[PDB]
């Protein structure tokens, strides 16, 4: 596979408002062949593009032959855009050096169209507004009001509505990844055993998503109970590390995270009724008869 | 039925098959007002969202974000360039909310970062998950603080040619009553 | 598994396990889990099998 000729640039960048940036174009040959090739750019009025090389013509290389080609390009849009060059070689011109053959194949033209991004000015954010309507075959109407403009800039804000009802999720590259036994601790080992659990839910339900890795990450759960037996209490609380504390309670969210699915992870190794009523009646004692207890 | 100020009226309509469809439509007006009207069985739900920037020249607010650049200014023919910026930041209201999470760390329109990917690359203060964004750092995973700490790092001009205006990476969260205290500093070499 | 066992001296015990509750610290739930194990072995109607 060959080409004699290739365009390397200046990628711009997520630019500031300020749009005189450095854009430049390069094409080198690397056949032995030196060339004419005629070029320019294709702009528009989006933009106040701005000729650096505005009387004299990039003109003519050699074989390997460096030049540098660039503009001053001062724009008003902001967004995405596309910037489209082109470079032609033509005959009869055997006057840049000593001959030009210029012959190309349906390859003729070398032309490049590239897609800069420009940052507004300013720090960018949104306010959005929810609306719904529900007529049961009737007819309900809204009235949304769209209005925080305090210390604005110069022609920043836009803004747009939709509305969806999604089926068929594609696919699955949101659903892989692994961690393991926290190298730096056993603090931050609640955090791992936490969503562990709910991912025995997912290996079937999802029909994308990777089971195997899930069906690994029960591999995990059946020593990550193992470690919920030690981060117990006596009396039936839980803790980072356990008892040692009487009477006292601990953080729920886990536990009660926990519990139905350690009752949903009671199928493969077998945990028993008591772990899970004795999980409970620790909860029933700490209800005052009254009181929203302390 | 999307109706506007401007004598505007843009139509929709769903159903099992437009179940699915995403149905984006745009205005231009500063005026930002939107009646609705719809008809059917059943309830749905659509929404909103109004693009903008902020921040033309803040004044300044509580919080220390402590940034410095440079010696003051390039001033010499090799600078512009090479140049470490040091970032030394810590608010006080740090209490009884969450761990460490929050941090907001990138580049200027044309200036690429290495080194900085390497001072990252040591930090770990007593308490660190060495978390990187590869644009941005992320050593902050620790206990309550009244100290700050710092760093110091530089780029390379990617940008020979730039117009003046300037980039600021700030995010600031603290409490829910006051003001969200932000503090800023640009690069000045230009 | 699936099977109960003698009871005389679980029934002997468990109360002096209570009393044992005392010196060290056995739980609450030692008792209640020996305890909702028998409740279920009872039928509804039949002097369970
Ligand atoms: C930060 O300030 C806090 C203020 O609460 C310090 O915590 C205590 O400060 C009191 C005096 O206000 C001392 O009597 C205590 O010995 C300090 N320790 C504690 C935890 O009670 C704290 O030491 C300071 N340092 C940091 C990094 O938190
Ligand atoms: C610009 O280029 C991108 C990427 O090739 C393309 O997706 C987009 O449609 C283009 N926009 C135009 C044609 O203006």
């Amino acid at each position: 596979a060959f080409q004699p000729f290739f365009v390397e640039l200046t990628m711009p960048y997520s630019v500031i408002r300020g749009e005189a940036f450095t854009l430049k174009a390069t094409v080198l040959n690397y056949l032995p062949k030196c060339i004419r090739v005629s070029v320019q750019l294709e702009a528009s009025p989006a933009f106040l593009a701005v000729p650096v090389e505005k009387e004299q013509a990039p003109h003519c290389i050699c074989a390997n032959g460096r030049q540098t080609v660039s503009w001053a390009v001062t724009p008003k849009s902001l967004g995405n855009v596309n910037f489209t060059v082109s470079a032609e070689a033509l005959e009869s011109q055997e006057l840049c050096g000593t001959e030009v053959p210029s012959v190309p194949e349906h390859g003729r033209k070398d032309t490049v169209i590239k897609p800069l991004l420009v940052e507004p000015e300013g720090l960018e954010k949104e306010t959005t507004f929810n609306s719904l309507l529900c007529p049961s075959g009737g007819e309900v109407s809204e009235e949304l009001s769209l209005k925080l403009p305090p210390n604005v800039v110069e022609e920043s804000a836009r803004a747009s509505v939709s509305v969806l009802g999604d089926i068929l999720g594609s696919a699955m590259q949101n659903t892989q990844n692994l961690l393991q036994m926290p190298y730096g601790c056993g603090e931050q080992n609640m955090v791992l055993f936490a969503p562990n659990i709910y991912v025995l839910d997912y290996l079937n339900e999802t029909q994308q998503l990777t089971p195997e890795i899930k069906s690994k990450a029960i591999g995990y759960l059946n020593t990550g109970y193992q470690r919920q037996l030690n981060y117990k209490h006596y009396d039936g609380s839980y803790s980072t590390f356990g008892e040692r504390y009487g009477r006292n309670q601990g953080n729920t969210w886990l536990t009660a995270f926990v519990l139905k699915t350690f009752a949903q992870a009671r199928a493969y190794i077998f945990i028993d009724e008591a772990h899970i009523t004795q999980a409970l009646i620790w909860l029933s004692q700490r209800q005052k008869d009254n009181g929203c207890f302390r | 039925t999307i109706q506007s100020s401007g004598t505007f009226s843009s139509k929709f309509q769903v159903d099992n098959n437009n179940r699915l469809l995403l149905q984006q439509v745009s205005l231009p007006e500063l005026p930002g007002e939107y009646s609705m009207k719809v008809t059917g069985e059943g309830c749905v739900y659509l929404q909103t969202s109004l693009k903008y920037n902020i921040l033309p020249e803040k004044e300044e607010f509580p919080f220390a974000l402590g940034v410095q650049t440079l010696p003051q200014t390039c001033d010499e023919p090799k600078a512009h360039t090479s140049f470490q910026i040091s970032l030394s930041v810590s608010y006080t209201g740090s209490r009884s909310a969450s761990n460490m999470a929050i941090v907001d760390v990138k580049m200027v329109s044309g200036f690429i970062p290495l080194k900085p990917t390497v001072k990252m690359l040591e930090r770990s203060n007593h308490v660190s998950r060495t978390e990187v964004s590869s644009n941005h750092v992320l050593i902050y995973l620790d206990k309550v603080s009244n100290q700050t700490l710092s760093l110091f790092f530089t780029v390379l001009q990617d940008v020979p040619v730039r117009d003046l205006k300037p980039a600021i990476v700030k995010v600031y969260d603290y409490y829910e009553t006051d003001e969200f205290a932000i503090a800023e500093y640009n690069a000045p070499c230009s």
